[PDB]
DNA sequence: CAGGATGTATATATCTGACACGTGCCTGGAGACTAGGGAGTAATCCCCTTGGCGGTTAAAACGCGGGGGACAGCGCGTACGTGCGTTTAAGCGGTGCTAGAGCTGTCTACGACCAATTGAGCGGCCTCGGCACCGGGATTCTCCA
DNA sequence: TGGAGAATCCCGGTGCCGAGGCCGCTCAATTGGTCGTAGACAGCTCTAGCACCGCTTAAACGCACGTACGCGCTGTCCCCCGCGTTTTAACCGCCAAGGGGATTACTCCCTAGTCTCCAGGCACGTGTCAGATATATACATCCTG
């Protein structure tokens, strides 16, 4: 069978997903997670659909930026594979 | 509601990384990303719930989320 | 209730700058919220500036200095130029 | 009765902006020239952003501005990026940027 | 001109918590400016909260919500408890 | 004429804080309980910071609080450091911290 | 006034690095530090001069510098 | 003659300077540099002494924080010597 | 271990300039009190948020070879720390000088504001047209060879 | 290069629901007086910022040297990517309840506004004292040894 070299599909996916504006996390799991988190602060809360949509948009944008910084940190260490130490360093420099 | 943090699956993290320009991903990246996502969502939802409670409402509106995000310097357009 | 927005004026500016290009309602809302955000930023900057000098009034000078504080570089320079031109046109007639 | 915007030669609503300045309680008095200057600055910023978005749409070869084009215009310009560094635009996507070391 | 400052009250609080510990004038200035900064932050948060709900009044509820928005975690919880205690003492007596 | 501060059991100047709330024109009206609540919050924060600063001064074997001790108190507690993350204290110095890999 | 950026000598940058926990320093660190210091000072001084010009003054006050630093999220105590 | 091993005096200086609160840049060169920079914005300006002192304090604090982040970036790359690439990475992550 | 310097602490006088304390007075607080406006509250309704459900598909799970990247070890040469005179420029105290922040009258432009008035703008419907999508063709990359 | 093998693009219909327009109608912008007000505008005054100068010393600085760290290389192995195959759970359409949040009166109460006291807080005069500061004096401390 035909097999692409490792990494080729990785850049193909990189080029594809940077071109689209769709949401990458499934809506129902994120909605459930948001409700579970909000349950700890105030019980019996209701969410407008636009509120959950805004939360998902902000979370995805934040994670994309965090992964950009993580890739920068991993490249700095002469590596291509991102690692938890890269995320930790990126968050530490950001002040989080 | 319990264990919905596992609802952020490995393909979702991989797609988020691909959108960010990442080429290879380690195994523990998924757990680290779930932790940081939980932290971010906890902060934002705490601020949004505070805004909702102040207005004597029980329904979290989109404007509360917009204000909560703005308070952290992450102003979000398209939901005004 | 009447929700007041800058959609008409944003459309007018677009048709003045791009005669044949339209705009979607999503971009309309994004532009409206951007205008509201910039308005809020400039207004709060001017209010803080007035409080610092204990002046009870907001004049065009406060707006100009808020523009210089908030907008960066050549954007701020051009904004100051257009503001001064418009104020001169207004008080000249 | 000529409108103040027409008198100052501005498209933006000088009168509405004056009302917004009074209603916000920013100061106890509001000068006559403040709404005109603020309207001019807002018109300039809107014209700049719309120009860049229309150019980006033209390079995309579309005849309508969409939030993707606005995001591209924001992230292409330097001073607009500095002004809008921390903002997130709905359905804006990201700037296509692949680092050199990742290339084969 | 008489410049108002929190030096006496800061000294009183210090003598209430640390009877035998002194303080330099630089530390007084730093503490006073810290109190001024926190006051300013809470005041602007309360004003924004009032503007969001179209309420022209700043009540103790606005201050409480500003405290929860600005101070973090257990510090915010303790501040809310002391504020509620002081308001109750003022009202009931 | 009993003062409001002593009436609410607060050392901080409820009257002065009420005057400051009126002067800033944050809103048209201020409640009777807003100055008391704000004074209580300010007194609590001052008491906490002074407590940690005095403890830091005692660990340094000095009687007198100095800005160095205030900086130590701010950076020792997680809550205040979270509140004062972006703040630089005059003559505060830095936390003594040497990375493990730098040691011989 | 000309070439006063060279007034930030190598020992000063080395001491600043030592205070920050740095053990070894490369050669080009001094030039990079001078550049970044010039950028930071340019930003802060621009904001301070704007504040001074608004008040119709010709002397840059310490309060102007405090406001300029605050506008960048670098609140500085001890000069209020 | 007696010579300490490299890094011993470096660690001694690290311990010494983290304990003191003195200013590390000479006052006159920094004052001259600030005046030269301010000359580009508005000519014939006068500076209050406290203004220059505040500028120096802020600049030294900012540089100390930047060097802390630079040291973190250098440790991330399995190095002890800090390099211009470390400063560039730290500034890029900070958003400067 | 271990001896020999080596800064680094470790006491010890000592004096000094940096702060707790009087002081007086006037400019904030406290009290009184009133009218109007805001806010709480009570109803009220409809619309939006939730909950269920069923079908069914495409994404998530689940092994699994395989290749490519991390990564430890390894020479090596160079650039950074470290002594070491040397010089130079910052510090520092004092002195003249001047220019401009701060404060004080003063009055005239200049803005709030409201009652008519009216014009433009906003919500609720028509309508058609750029565009998304979707097969097939064309093109282009990309691994293998 | 070159051929397979898959990926990307791209065009043509084809559907389509979302912009653009439009229309009552309401509110808000314009006008028109009118009168507190406030801010610029001189005038002044003192003070702090500047300018300078002698002189000294300690920090910069150039340089020689020794060392240890960057860094490329060199295998090497393991574990992340690509790729099928299940399988399952997200999704989507829809509908029924239900509840809750704006909203509208509506009354009352509470805060400004002001004025009359009254009081405490706030920049200089005291005085004094803990803390810097040289100065010996141990105390670790670290490179040799």
């Amino acid at each position: 069978p035909h097999r692409f070299r490792p990494g080729t599909v990785a850049l193909r996916e990189i080029r594809k997903y940077q071109k689209s504006t769709e949401l990458l996390i499934r809506k129902l799991p994120f909605q459930r997670l948001v409700r579970e988190i909000a349950q700890d602060f105030k019980t019996d809360l209701r969410f407008q659909s636009s509120a959950v949509a805004a939360l998902q948009e902000a979370a995805e944008a934040y994670l994309v930026g965090l992964f950009e910084d993580t890739n920068l940190c991993a490249i700095h260490a002469k590596r291509v594979t991102i690692m938890p130490k890269d995320i930790q360093l990126a968050r530490r420099i950001r002040g989080e | 509601l319990r264990d919905n943090i596992q609802g952020i699956t490995k393909p979702a993290i991989r797609r988020l990384a691909r959108r960010g320009g990442v080429k290879r991903i380690s195994g523990l990246i998924y757990e680290e990303t779930r932790g940081v996502l939980k932290i971010f969502l906890e902060n934002v939802i705490r601020d949004a719930v505070t805004y909702t409670e102040h207005a004597r409402r029980k329904t979290v509106t989109a404007m509360d989320v917009v204000y909560a995000l703005k308070r952290q310097g992450r102003t979000l357009y398209g939901f005004g | 209730k009447n929700v007041e927005t800058y959609k008409i004026y944003i459309f007018k500016v677009l048709k003045q700058v791009h005669p044949d290009i339209g705009i979607s309602s999503k971009a309309m809302g994004i532009m409206n919220s951007f205008i509201n955000d910039i308005f809020e930023k400039l207004a709060q900057e001017s209010s803080k500036l007035a409080r610092y000098n204990k002046k009870p009034t907001i004049t065009s000078r406060e707006i100009q200095t808020a523009v210089r504080l908030v907008l960066p570089g050549e954007l701020a320079k051009h904004a100051v130029s257009e503001g001064t031109k418009a104020v001169t046109k207004f008080t000249s007639s | 009765a000529t409108s103040r915007s027409s008198k100052a030669g501005l498209q933006f609503p000088v009168g509405r902006i004056a009302r917004f300045l009074k209603a916000g309680k920013y100061a106890e008095r509001v000068g006559a020239g403040a709404p005109v200057y603020l309207a001019a600055v807002l018109e300039y910023l809107a014209a700049e952003v719309l120009e860049l978005a229309g150019n980006a749409a033209r390079d995309n070869k579309k005849t309508r501005i969409v939030p993707r084009h606005i995001q591209l215009a924001v992230r292409n310009d330097e001073e607009l990026s500095k002004l809008l560094g921390d903002v997130t635009i709905a359905n804006g996507g990201v700037m296509p940027n692949i680092h050199n070391l990742l290339l084969p």
